[PDB]
């Protein structure tokens, strides 16, 4: 029951609810329900490194009550 | 002697100046990035509203423009172009602006192709702080 925050680029915090196995993929698509914003333009970084949506959220190095970086598109993308 | 392209950009330069609504923007911004247009008139349009914006602020700006360093292929014109754009992602914010912060974050954080230089720039002359 880990909840970090993802930050975009107004300095606004998105408070997220994720666990060990929970990957990448899931933060992105509920980071995109959040918001509204499609994953497939967003950003998942993590201390200024973008992730990747091959690795979860103990590969990432994220914790219990943390930060995450992360930005969003505006390129539609196919 | 003068181009019709200049003269487009001109006359509504002059159109904005005339409404610093959020419509402007709304539509402008938006095409600085829609699809895939050549990053000629992208370019141009982008000078524009900075000049107009040059007193207000704003990130969303930013966000866009961000997105655009990126693709930044350069493959086109590899002659005098940094300077401009360089300009811009830096006198955006002459003092008092965390974003600055925010953006140097984001561009050396994204992996290094080139913007390194532009990173040293922006990255020492930045909060002028004057006193």
């Amino acid at each position: 029951m880990v909840s970090l925050t993802f930050k975009n680029f107004k300095k606004e915090k998105v408070p997220l609810d994720l666990e060990p196995s929970n990957t990448i993929l899931e933060t992105k698509t509920k980071l995109a329900q959040s918001i509204s914003c499609e994953e497939s333009q967003i950003k998942l970084i993590y201390s200024g490194k973008v992730l990747q949506d091959s690795k979860t959220v103990s590969e990432c190095g994220l914790k219990d009550g943390d930060q995450v970086v992360f930005m969003v598109s505006q390129k539609k993308s196919t | 002697d003068t181009k019709i392209s200049s003269a487009a950009i001109l006359g509504l330069g002059i159109a904005f100046a005339g409404s610093k609504n959020d419509e402007v923007l709304g539509l402008l911004l938006p095409i600085a990035a829609s699809t895939d247009l050549p990053i000629e008139t992208a370019a141009m349009a982008s000078l524009a509203l900075a000049h107009v914006f040059v007193g207000t602020c704003n990130g969303d700006i930013t966000t866009s423009i961000m997105d655009n360093f990126l693709e930044r292929t350069a493959i086109e014109l590899k002659t005098d172009w940094v300077r401009f754009l360089a300009l811009a992602l830096g006198i955006l914010y002459m003092g008092q602006g965390e974003q600055v912060d925010d953006v140097l974050e984001t561009i050396s954080a994204i992996e290094h192709p080139m913007t390194s230089a532009i990173e040293v720039l922006v990255g020492s002359c930045a909060y002028t702080g004057t006193g």
